[PDB]
């Protein structure tokens, strides 16, 4: 890995595979099928529903399998069909390619108390992970025992991962102590917690944001702001550390619909480093400690 | 073995929709799916002009005639017919040949096709693709991807004819009734 | 293709060793479940305990009871985390004795809060469910879309019910 | 599908020099890149070897 | 007649199974040829009959 430098490729934004589609692909796919744009014909609005719901990756592949499968039918309507040309309209489209494949794809649009999103730079692109907690045992497990709320985690945990449950379990015992020390939700609990797989081992620590936030929303029952977003590493004591992948965290983000999301300081740079069209329709949140995200998460 | 390839020798690929279809609906029932596909690359490559191949897959269960209905589409398209098992196979050779050195190498059965059906335009099936077992000395993962990669199998050859072959017109069909062991590349 | 599967869960301890014992319910599993089965049964047990506190508090059936469940094999592994509802659906029948409404069947992926994913395969499912004589079908909604591209002739006599959460799936199969 | 390969062959064409790409994903047998002993029966060299011979050129893209 | 089917051992080098596949397929026995013989022979009017004491060990494709 040292022996050379290592070059990004982000993704493209939903307007960015519309303009290369447009310009490279669409033309590519005509020519390799010998039409024309006179007898083939395709609007911008088509294209970017066939985005948004018959395709969704960071890739552009499975765009270019849908362009010449739709090009292949409208030639078979033309050589055959009645259409000497042929115009494509999202009318249309359900005849041509058929009926919408992807649907917001959001798992949940109102997130209950417990589940957080949290976006991970997964290896093909990125992902929206809605980290779940849940309670195995009830609090009541004795009116005078204080037996430690032992916890539970799935999701094929690899010893990094475990160890930053574990301190992310720690530091939230004791900010719940600090803030709601009347609150035993946490000390005394048996809980559970699901990590969906996808983040690359050096990019899972940046989970802990969110299972603390997950934790305390479980602890307290208030569900976590809708679309919103958070992501980050704690150093036992609520510091926020900064993390690798940001561009395609907040591609995956603008994807997801999530309007709100927070950021360490520290990578704030790079996220201003990203192309203004990426970063619109969503307000960060730059933070380096966690205290902060309390109240954004719970302003109320 | 060389002259007996058959050398920018094609088949007269039927181009007329009507009869195409009727044959197909008497050879087999339903697969409306698999009818309105193939069909539309028949016209798509009488629009397109010279004849073409591209590479599919019908995925199902047993029983069903993937067999059958492979060889209606090769006797619609009025194109040569063969078959190819590569379950569980572990030699790349039946694929890449022999090193013609050793008396009486063979070459790769694609070589075996075309003497066969004596045209650059056959129809070849693959079959259990899914049931391979890659052990020692195999991987023909890799040579299945470097036969069926579009733009590579035009100058694919195998290690007895070291000479390269296109097959751009080729029809190559592939069959498994599950999606999931089979290589993620293929 | 498809197969149709009875999964079945059996009380392998008895419920009352002692009454003020507050020891959890163990499961046990069958099915030569890969390790992913293994977290897609934990998801559904902890669901499943969810749901019966939620809606049941006073029983403690699936709470302090040892319990074992078989799923019988032969589903391949992509498809075997959508048996998450069935399994669901079993351990809340056997929790409170209520059988399921008879020629009923489904088959999705909870989400460990009773909220479904789609499954694949769902057109030899529906095949092998007709075939197994099934009137009432539940599924996702969002594979709704794909259960309407079959054809007219092949969905006479299914009473399908699409859901997105478990609630629903209780309801139908608990109509009471 | 981000282009990689698309970018690299671009970048072939530009500088004038030749295009080729090695699949070393999943691979474990150093010998496929280092060939055989050469006293195998029907022993090959490394796939550099044949790289190199398809390219007819010792300056291409890798 | 083929004498236990099911005792076959399909080891390193061995693999019999794929020779009876192809001499027993119903097309293929029409042109079956060998390593020796590089001729095709016609099987469809050879009488074939296997023996084994039990059916589970037999491979599938057999
Ligand atoms: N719709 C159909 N129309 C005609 N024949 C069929 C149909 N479905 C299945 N068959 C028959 O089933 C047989 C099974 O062929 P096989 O080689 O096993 O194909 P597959 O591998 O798809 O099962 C075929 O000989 C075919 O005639
Ligand atoms: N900016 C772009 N312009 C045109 N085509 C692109 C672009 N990005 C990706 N592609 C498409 O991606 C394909 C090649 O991608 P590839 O180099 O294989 O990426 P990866 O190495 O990540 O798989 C080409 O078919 C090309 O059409």
């Amino acid at each position: 890995r040292d022996r050379m430098e290592m070059i990004n490729v982000s993704g493209y934004v939903a307007q960015e595979k519309l303009a290369i589609a447009e310009r490279y692909l669409v033309p590519q796919a005509r020519a390799l099928c010998g039409l024309d744009e006179s007898k083939a014909k395709l609007s911008s609005d088509v294209l970017t529903l066939l985005i948004k719901q018959y395709c969704r990756e960071s890739g552009v592949r499975n765009l270019q399998k849908q362009v010449e499968k739709v090009l292949r039918k409208s030639a078979y309507k033309i050589v055959s069909g009645e259409a000497e040309s042929v115009e494509v309209t999202p009318e249309n489209l359900q005849d041509f390619v058929g009926k919408p494949v992807f649907t917001v794809e959001r798992m949940y649009d109102v997130t209950p108390p417990g589940v957080v999103m949290g976006l991970a730079w997964t290896a093909m692109g990125g992902s929206t992970l809605f980290v779940e907690t849940s309670l195995r045992r009830p609090q009541d497990k004795d009116a005078k025992g204080d037996k430690d709320g032992s916890l539970e985690v799935t999701g094929q945990l690899g010893e990094v991962m475990k160890e930053s449950a574990r301190i992310a379990y720690t530091f939230a015992r004791a900010f719940l102590m600090q803030h709601a020390p009347a609150n035993d939700y946490l000390v005394t609990s048996h809980i559970h917690l699901h990590v969906p797989e996808g983040a690359t081992p050096k990019d899972g620590p940046s989970a802990g944001c969110t299972i603390v936030t997950a934790l305390l929303s479980l602890a307290m029952g208030r569900p976590v702001r809708q679309n919103l977003a958070m992501t980050g590493e704690v150093s036992l004591t609520g510091k926020i550390l900064p993390v690798g992948g940001i561009k395609e965290k907040t591609i995956a983000a603008k994807r997801a619909g999530v309007t709100c999301i927070v950021l360490p300081a520290e990578n704030k740079k790079d996220f201003y480093d990203l192309a203004a069209f990426i970063t619109e329709g969503l307000e960060v949140h730059f933070v380096e400690h966690y205290r902060e995200i309390f109240d954004i998460a719970f302003p109320d | 073995w060389l002259t007996s390839i058959p050398w920018g020798k094609y088949s007269n690929e039927n181009l007329d929709l009507a009869r195409a279809q009727a044959v197909l609906e008497e050879d087999h029932y339903g697969m409306e799916d698999v009818k309105k596909r193939i069909l539309e690359f028949i016209a798509v490559s009488q629009l397109r002009g010279s004849t073409q191949g591209k590479i599919l897959c019908f995925y199902g269960p047993p029983g069903v005639g993937k067999t059958s209905i492979a060889r209606s589409i090769a006797r619609a398209l009025n194109r040569e017919y063969f078959r190819f098992s590569v379950g569980g196979m572990t030699d790349v050779a039946e694929i890449k040949g022999h090193r013609r050195t050793y008396v009486g190498a063979m070459p790769g059965k694609i070589i075996q096709c075309l003497k066969k059906t004596k045209t650059e335009n056959p129809l070849i099936l693959i079959d259990e693709v899914d049931k391979i077992g890659r052990g020692y000395q195999g991987d023909p993962s890799s040579a299945l991807l470097e036969l069926l990669d579009p733009e590579q199998n035009a100058n694919f050859l195998d290690h007895y004819l070291d000479v390269p072959v296109d097959l751009s017109k080729v029809l190559f069909i592939c069959t498994a009734n599950v999606t999931d062991t089979i290589p993620e590349p293929l």
